[PDB]
């Protein structure tokens, strides 16, 4: 538990260092933020089922209701980006300086 | 919008911090958070401008890339704990990564540079809503843990915000940019107190939105987006002058106008804490929020910039846009300052 | 003194430095993914702070 | 490092000036990778080359900095006999400030940098004497 | 701070004990200047609304004077109760730690040597 | 919370799983039920300061 | 009316503000100690609600 | 003190209610009521001082401040206006509510008996002079006039709050009589020095002291005549009062801390004075003679000795009056010719004889003609000073020569002389402005038939 | 109006550093400054000095 744990760890802080770095796709940063959502529900679904703590095993369903949430938006954006420009470009999404 | 998804949208923006401040479980604070995002986002893209839609992605990354961290702090806590609240011994990474996230989420400096661009592109009742309502869940989830922060992190992280706010509102002219720095500058305040006294912090919440309420309704008044637009205000409304310069004065900090209270007392706390050296820095560069807001008064009250052909016919127009909750939070923002010990407590 | 110097030194100099210390900080390209980067950068500093704090 | 700078401070001022200019320089060096990363990330270059060329001038313009301002006020405070002086942290500050002047090529801009930094370094100085907290924690 | 405090009701406006406390005598400065506020209000909405500054709506400016000293009289109530038990919570803790706050000896000025700079 | 609006009615929306001694389901005992226990039976009443 | 009103007048504000002087260096040191070592009603930092355990027999007899 | 305070607080409703026809007069004939009413201030039979309420206090020092203050606002109403008969009736209400306002909130300042009040009200009458400056000056510079004083004052004015909330950390009260009488000497450690700098940094700026004296000319010169009046002739007295009231509790270092303000003090009086030598613009010219009176005024403060406060008391009230009057000689001037230019307007006496007599009793009032207050607090003051050390009764000297050279320059190059005959547009005389000068040159001689009045704390 | 321009507000944009302004400016600026101080501190020095050690007879000095 505790070396699957950190690997956890480790691989949400690789999803949100994707995300915090952006490339030209605002497509895979949507997806870098879905990595790092499947990263909190493993982290709490092993610590739900390690505590045996089955007054708290709604809360992972409840994290993947909201992020698909949230990645539902996030998608309705990125057709409204697309719509506007062409492409889901980051370097487009910048007029906004002044 | 027709009236159903209006209620549906207005409900949700409303109910997210609502469950955010009621809720004992971090689980339903972070929902109320979502809430509060995924509800702002489609008002925030109602006009459907390139604009618009760019302040609209912006906004949305950079809230659901903060609530992640957040999502992570709390997972971790869980771990750690067995429980769903920082209570006492969690660990100071745990805590730092929530403080950080939730700046983020706030908008306060170095992670303060979505939100001149969140805030230009979107109507400005949209921009009064975000800057007055969507602040209110997150210092909620950080006046809950105000003992558990970190004093050297929340210090730093302030004094860069109120640094960079006014600088930022020192460049600017686009009055919806302005406010946003003006923003990050009080946010900068209320962090400041907020690991020493948070009723301070939320007596300079109450004191900020009530002086940005009345700021945003008149730049409603005409839409006036500009330094310009703002200028030949005399010709538009000249009846406002007097209580925009008056507002803008208590942006300032300026005795004897209320606004001057939440940077007073708050001063007076960190010198009770014995923090001069922050307390003094803040200071100096709250005169410099003062030094825009000065120019701005310039700009639009104390000299009359030249006006158009077309404002003939809109003085001919009749208007009744200003609304009754106008006037009440305009003097409450402007002279209250002789009822000081019944604002603080 | 008056006409040069002191306005050189007290006022002038305190508006140049806050001009150049303004534009040196609203000097931004605009760009999510510079600022995205500028975060991390952010993340790393508090990092470090708090593992050296301690 | 934060032992490191603790160790700035074991020794009084006036003895071990190699030590002191080499902790200041380290300190000057780390300040100028972190604004020199954030250069580089806000304003980011046309090509690697150019960036790490912009990457090692500030590191080296920081570092020149802070190894002037170590080994001036220490050389101060052994000329001078006084090492619990603010005003060896002033001179060291002004050189400091001459410094970043010679880097930046411009005489309005060492002339300011001398008075803000010694300003700055005397501030210091007093507050390392008499007990400031720069962050404190809460007491009341 | 004192939200934590024992028999703390959750989100009570005016609990029973401040109904001890002696009520504001509603002709007082506080109030006065509140609703010298409410009827700044009602001639500034006037003004922004381009009627008649004084002469117009009396209905609307009673109103405003009206919500304004009935507001302000509630809330300065609650300010006060809040005073009132923050001296009390004060006042016993010290009786509680009386070892924490000696009563110190204030010698005359007999007995202290003020040292004399003079100005020459 | 920085609301007591579920104190202040009474009702219990989220109070009641708030930590693994809580309500569980067909009373399966959490890992650690008892050490949880004894530490919320200490700390309760005290303050945060004085239970740390 | 004569000097001794002024005079008394003087003593009774000079009296008023030693009290609040003397007051307000009190609130200090007690929001101080309090804050250190809160034992006193203010800075009672939250603590799980013990209402809210279990109690009843359970499954696992080793609870 | 409320009897002088309420009816001043009524001067603004009687301002808005009154006709357009009869704003001025209602609102000059009651503002005179008012200083009569504050002539009972001097009262003072007794060595008490008279403690009104807890928040309101009267002095010797207080109350020549506060009479100087109910005694200038009728006359800035009569100075002010002549430059606003073609504006609009609301402005005009406007600016008479602005210097009403600076009028409560100064007495209010001179009569706050706790130091955060004495600031809030510091920084209460920042803002409508600097309204006044910006919106009803004549040129393009009133801009940047008004920013220079505004921040010049912020920036001194912040770290004074920073040391009021110290001291009221380390004391309890901040309450001036038990500073006074729980005064406990400072122990000299840097921590103090700062303390004390932060404490007296922003009465230096308001005097103005030297060097930082760059906000005053351009505010003076833009500024309209009322302002003008106010500025020179309650503010920087102001400053003067914060100093001496702030300098009780700073024993015994500021005897070694006074040294550079005394210095710049001495060596700033000669300079500006040789500015008033060689300066083209009548109102730079009166600003920068105010700059070196000022100077004189902190050099007396900074050495603390009894003689120097109350020849700085003397001084201060003497100069008020004087500046106030070559500030409304220098208007009327200005209403005429429509420039401030020193050489453009020459001889004025032959045109205005009347006018001619009072500019010459305001510049005989400027360069000290005994037994006039303006000489007894400037002779006082070098008694002092000579007896702090006896080497700067060479700088008084070179001060006292050049300030007669400025004086009689001014005076033979305004009225004497061959008349300038191409000015057709000089109208005679306005009854209403050589009221204005009768009214400031009068009180002058009463203050020289009796000087006990300002002497101050002192004696 | 052009020769009060320029002794007026002309002076300042331009005015450009050179290095014997500044040197005359700061002996302009200083050099008054620390030779009045130094004649002062010495006047001073040496008055406090005569009265500590009582060489300084005040006759009839009352009121300084
Ligand atoms: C009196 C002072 C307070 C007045 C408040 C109302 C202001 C107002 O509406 O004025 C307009 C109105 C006059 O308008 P009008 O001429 O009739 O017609 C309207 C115009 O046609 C309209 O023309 P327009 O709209 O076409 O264009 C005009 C426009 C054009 O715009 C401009 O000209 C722009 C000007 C820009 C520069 C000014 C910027 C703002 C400066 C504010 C002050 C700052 C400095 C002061 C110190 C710091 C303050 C924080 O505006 C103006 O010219 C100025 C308008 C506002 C003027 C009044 C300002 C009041 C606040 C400031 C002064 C008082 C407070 C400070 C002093 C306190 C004491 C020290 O004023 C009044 O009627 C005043 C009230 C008089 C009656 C008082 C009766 C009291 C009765 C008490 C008993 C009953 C109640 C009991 C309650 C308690 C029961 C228990
Ligand atoms: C404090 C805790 C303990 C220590 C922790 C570690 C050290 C922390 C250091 C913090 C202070 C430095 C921060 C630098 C930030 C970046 C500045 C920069 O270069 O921007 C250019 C960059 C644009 O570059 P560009 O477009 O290429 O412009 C070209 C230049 O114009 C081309 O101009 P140039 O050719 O002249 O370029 C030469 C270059 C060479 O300079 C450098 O490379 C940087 C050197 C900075 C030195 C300042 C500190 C010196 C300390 C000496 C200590 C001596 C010993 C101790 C005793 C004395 C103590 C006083 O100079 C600059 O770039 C100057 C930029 C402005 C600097 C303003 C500094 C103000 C505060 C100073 C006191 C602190 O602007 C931005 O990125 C603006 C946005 C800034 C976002 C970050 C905001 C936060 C920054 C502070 C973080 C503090 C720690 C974390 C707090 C919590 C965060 C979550
Ligand atoms: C016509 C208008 C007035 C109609 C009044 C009708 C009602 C009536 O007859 O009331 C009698 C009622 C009888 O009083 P009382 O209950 O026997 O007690 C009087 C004692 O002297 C006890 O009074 P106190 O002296 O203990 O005062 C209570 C305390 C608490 O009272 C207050 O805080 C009220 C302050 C009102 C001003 O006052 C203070 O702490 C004074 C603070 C002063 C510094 C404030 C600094 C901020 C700037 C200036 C004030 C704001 C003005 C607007 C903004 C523009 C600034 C330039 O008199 C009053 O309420 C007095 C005030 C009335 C005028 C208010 C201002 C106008
Ligand atoms: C060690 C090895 C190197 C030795 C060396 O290079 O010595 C020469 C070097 C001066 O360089 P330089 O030969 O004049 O260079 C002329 C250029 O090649 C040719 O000149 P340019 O026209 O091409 O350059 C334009 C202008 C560039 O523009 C400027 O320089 C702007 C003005 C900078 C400040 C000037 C201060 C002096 C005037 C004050 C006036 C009164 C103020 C109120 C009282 O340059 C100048 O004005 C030249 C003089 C620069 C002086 C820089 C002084 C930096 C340290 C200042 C310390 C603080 C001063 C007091 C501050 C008080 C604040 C309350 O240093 C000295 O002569 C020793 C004094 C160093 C400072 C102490
Ligand atoms: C108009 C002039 C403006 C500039 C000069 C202003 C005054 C300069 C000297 C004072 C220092 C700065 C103000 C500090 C205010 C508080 C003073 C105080 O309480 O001191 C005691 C305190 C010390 O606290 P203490 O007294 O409790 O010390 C404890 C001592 N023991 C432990 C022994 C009991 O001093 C400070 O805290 C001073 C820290 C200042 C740090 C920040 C300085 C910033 C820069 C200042 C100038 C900025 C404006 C000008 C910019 C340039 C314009 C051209
Ligand atoms: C002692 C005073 C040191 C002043 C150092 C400084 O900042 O000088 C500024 C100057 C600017 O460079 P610049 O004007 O181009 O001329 C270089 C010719 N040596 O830079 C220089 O003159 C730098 C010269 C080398 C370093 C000298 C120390
Ligand atoms: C904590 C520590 C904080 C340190 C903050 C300061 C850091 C060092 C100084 C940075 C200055 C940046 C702006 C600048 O360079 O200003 C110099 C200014 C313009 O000179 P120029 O030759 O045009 O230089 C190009 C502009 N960078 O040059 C001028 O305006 C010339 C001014 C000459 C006289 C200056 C005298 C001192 C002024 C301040 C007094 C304070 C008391
Ligand atoms: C229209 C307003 C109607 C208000 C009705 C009463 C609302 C209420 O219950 O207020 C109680 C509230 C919280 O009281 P408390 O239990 O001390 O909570 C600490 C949170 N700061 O008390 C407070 O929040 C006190 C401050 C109220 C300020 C209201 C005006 C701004």
């Amino acid at each position: 538990m505790p070396s699957t744990f950190f690997n956890l760890t480790m691989a949400f802080s690789l999803s949100l260092l994707g995300t915090l770095m952006f490339r030209s796709h605002l497509m895979s940063t949507l997806l870098c933020l879905e990595g790092m959502v499947l990263s909190l529900f493993i982290m709490t679904s092993v610590t739900s089922l390690n505590s045996n703590s089955m007054s708290s095993m709604p809360i992972p369903i409840t994290i993947l209701v909201f992020a698909a949430c949230e990645a539902a938006v996030g998608l309705a954006l990125l057709v409204k980006v697309s719509n506007t420009y062409g492409t889901d470009y980051v370097q487009n999404l910048n007029l906004l300086q002044c | 919008m027709n009236p159903i998804t209006l209620a549906i949208i207005y409900f949700t923006i409303f109910l997210g911090p609502v469950i955010t401040m009621s809720s004992t479980n971090l689980m339903l604070m972070w929902v109320g958070l979502e809430f509060s995002l995924l509800a702002i986002i489609p008002m925030l893209i109602n006009k459907k401008n390139p604009r618009s839609t760019e302040a609209a992605t912006k906004y949305f990354v950079t809230q659901a890339t903060a609530s992640m961290i957040i999502l992570l702090a709390i997972v971790l806590n869980y771990k750690q704990l067995g429980t769903w609240m920082f209570q006492q011994q969690t660990n100071g990474l745990i805590l730092n990564m929530t403080l950080m996230a939730l700046s983020m989420k706030l908008g306060l400096a170095p992670f303060h540079f979505w939100l001149p661009e969140v805030t230009q592109g979107i109507p400005l009742h949209m921009g009064l809503i975000l800057l007055t309502w969507q602040k209110i869940a997150p210092l909620s989830i950080l006046i809950q843990i105000y003992p558990l922060l970190n004093s050297t992190i929340i210090l730093m992280l302030a004094i860069t915000s109120i640094f960079m706010g006014a600088w930022g509102g020192l460049n600017q002219t686009q009055m919806r940019k302005i406010m946003a720095y003006s923003s990050i500058a009080h946010m900068g305040w209320m962090l400041a107190i907020l690991p020493y006294n948070p009723s301070l912090t939320l007596l300079n919440l109450m004191i900020y939105i009530i002086l940005t309420a009345p700021m945003f309704m008149a730049l409603m008044l005409n839409n006036s987006m500009t330094i310009n637009s703002i200028s030949l205000l005399w010709n538009k409304t000249p009846a406002m002058l007097t209580m925009i310069s008056l507002m803008l004065l208590s942006l300032g900090g300026l005795p004897p106008l209320t606004g001057f209270l939440p940077k007073w007392i708050i001063i007076t706390e960190l010198m009770k804490n014995n923090c001069l050296i922050m307390a003094t820095l803040m200071a100096m560069m709250a005169l410099l929020n003062l030094f825009f807001y000065t120019r701005l008064i310039y700009s639009t009250s104390l000299t009359m910039f030249p006006t158009n052909n077309n404002s003939k016919m809109m003085t001919h127009q009749t208007k009744t846009k200003p609304n009754l909750m106008f006037s009440t939070l305009a003097i409450m923002s402007t002279m209250t300052l002789p009822l000081a010990p019944q604002l603080i407590t | 003194l008056d006409l040069i110097w002191l306005e050189k030194t007290i006022p002038k100099s305190t508006s140049t430095l806050h001009t150049n210390m303004t534009t040196l900080t609203t000097n931004q390209k605009g760009l999510i993914k510079l600022y995205f980067m500028s975060f991390l950068i952010n993340i790393i500093l508090i990092i470090i702070l708090y593992s050296i704090n301690l | 490092v934060k032992r490191f700078f603790e160790s700035y401070h074991e020794v009084p001022d006036g003895t071990q000036c190699h030590r002191k200019t080499y902790i200041t320089t380290a300190l000057g060096g780390i300040c100028g990778i972190i604004g020199s990363a954030y250069s580089v990330s806000l304003n980011p270059a046309d090509s690697t080359l150019e960036a790490v060329a912009r990457v090692g001038r500030y590191t080296f313009t920081a570092a020149a900095i802070g190894a002037m301002f170590g080994l001036t006020t220490c050389v101060s405070a052994q000329v001078r006999e006084k090492p619990d002086d603010p005003l060896n942290y002033f001179i060291g500050g002004c050189a400091g400030g001459l410094t970043l002047g010679a880097r930046t090529h411009s005489y309005g801009t060492a002339a300011m940098g001398c008075v803000y930094m010694g300003t700055a370094a005397a501030l210091f100085k007093i507050g390392k004497l008499e007990g400031w907290e720069l962050f404190p924690t809460p007491k009341v | 701070m004192m939200n934590g405090r024992p028999g703390h009701e959750p989100l009570k406006f005016l609990p029973d004990e401040a109904r001890s406390l002696p009520p504001p005598k509603l002709n007082d400065p506080r109030l006065v200047y509140m609703g010298l506020l409410g009827y700044c209000t009602g001639l500034m909405d006037n003004m922004l609304r381009m009627r008649p500054v004084m002469r117009a709506g009396l209905h609307r400016q009673l109103l405003f004077v009206t919500s304004f000293v009935f507001a302000g009289y509630f809330y300065l109530k609650r300010q006060n109760y809040l005073y009132a038990v923050k001296d009390h919570d004060m006042f016993g803790y010290i009786k509680l730690h009386p070892e924490d706050f000696p009563e110190k000896e204030k010698k005359t000025y007999a007995e202290i040597l003020e040292p004399f700079h003079p100005v020459r | 919370p920085f609301l007591d609006i579920q104190k202040k009615l009474g009702i219990s929306l989220d109070r009641h799983f708030m930590f693994l001694s809580a309500e569980q389901p067909y009373k399966n005992a959490a890992r650690c039920h008892a050490f949880e226990k004894e530490w919320i039976e200490c700390a309760h009443g005290i303050g945060g300061t004085r239970a740390k | 009316d004569g000097p001794e009103k002024n005079y008394e007048k003087t003593l009774a504000i000079l009296q008023i503000e030693s009290e609040k002087a003397e007051l307000r260096l009190k609130e200090q040191e007690v929001r101080r100690l309090m804050r250190a070592r809160g034992d006193g009603p203010w800075y009672q930092f939250p603590t799980p609600e013990k209402e809210f355990i279990d109690h009843s027999p359970k499954a696992t007899p080793d609870n | 003190m409320l009897k002088i305070i309420l009816p001043s607080l009524m001067l603004l409703p009687l301002t808005w209610l009154s006709s357009p026809k009869k704003t001025w007069t209602n609102v000059t004939s009651y503002s005179f009521l008012i200083s009569l009413t504050s002539l009972t201030l001097l009262w003072q039979t007794d060595e008490n001082y008279k403690n009104f309420s807890n928040m309101f206090s009267s002095d010797p020092l207080s109350t020549p401040l506060i009479i100087l203050t109910a005694w200038l606002l009728p006359l800035m109403l009569m100075a002010s206006q002549n430059h606003l008969k073609k504006d609009n009736n609301v402005l005009q209400k406007l600016y008479i509510s602005m210097l009403i306002s600076l009028q409560i909130l100064l007495i209010m300042t001179f009569s706050a008996t706790e130091l955060i009040m004495f600031y809030i009200l510091f920084e209460a009458t920042l803002i409508p002079t600097l309204i006044i400056i910006t919106r009803w000056g004549n040129q393009t510079e009133r801009l940047n006039a008004g920013i220079y004083f505004l921040f010049y004052t912020l920036i001194g004015s912040i770290p004074l709050l920073i040391a009021l909330i110290l001291i009221q950390n380390h004391v309890g009260t901040l309450n001036l009589m038990i500073l006074s009488f729980t005064t406990h000497t400072l122990d000299a450690s840097w921590s103090n020095n700062l303390l004390w700098l932060a404490c007296m940094m922003a009465f230096l700026i308001k005097m103005p002291l030297y060097g930082v004296h760059l906000w005053l000319p351009k505010a003076h010169v833009e500024a309209p005549i009322a302002g003008s009046m106010i500025l020179a002739a309650i503010l920087l007295k102001l400053g003067s009062y914060g100093m001496i009231r702030i300098s009780i509790i700073l024993d015994p270092l500021t005897k070694y801390m006074a040294y550079p303000f005394i210095l710049l003090s001495l060596w700033g009086m000669i300079m500006t004075s040789s500015i008033c030598l060689r300066q083209t613009d009548l109102k730079s010219l009166i600003a920068y003679s105010s700059v070196s009176h000022m100077a004189l005024v902190i050099a007396s403060i900074m050495i603390q000795t009894p003689w120097s406060f109350m020849g700085a008391t003397m001084l201060m009230i003497a100069h008020g009056l004087t500046s106030s009057l070559l500030f409304c000689l220098a208007n009327s001037n200005y209403e005429r010719i429509h420039s401030r230019t020193m050489i453009m307007a020459r001889g004025l006496q032959m045109v205005f004889p009347l006018m001619a007599t009072w500019w010459l009793m305001a510049s005989l009032a400027n360069l000290a003609l005994p037994p006039s207050i303006n000489l007894m607090g400037e002779l006082f003051i070098t008694m002092s000073l000579f007896s702090w050390s006896n080497f700067t009764i060479i700088l008084m000297g070179i001060n006292i020569i050049i300030t007669g050279m400025y004086s009689m320059y001014m005076i033979i190059t305004t009225q004497r002389g061959k008349l300038t005959n191409h000015m057709i547009n000089l109208q005679p005389s306005h009854t209403r402005e050589l009221t204005l000068m009768a009214l400031h040159m009068i009180p002058l001689i009463l203050l020289t038939t009796s000087p006990k009045l300002i002497t101050g704390l002192t004696m | 109006i052009r020769w009060t321009y320029a002794r007026s507000a002309n002076i300042y944009p331009n005015f450009r550093p050179t290095p014997k302004n500044s040197l005359l400016g700061a002996v302009a600026g200083f050099g008054p400054l620390i030779f009045w101080y130094y004649v002062f501190k010495t006047d001073r020095d040496r008055k406090e000095r005569l009265i500590q050690e009582g060489k300084l007879d005040r006759k009839f000095n009352i009121s300084y």
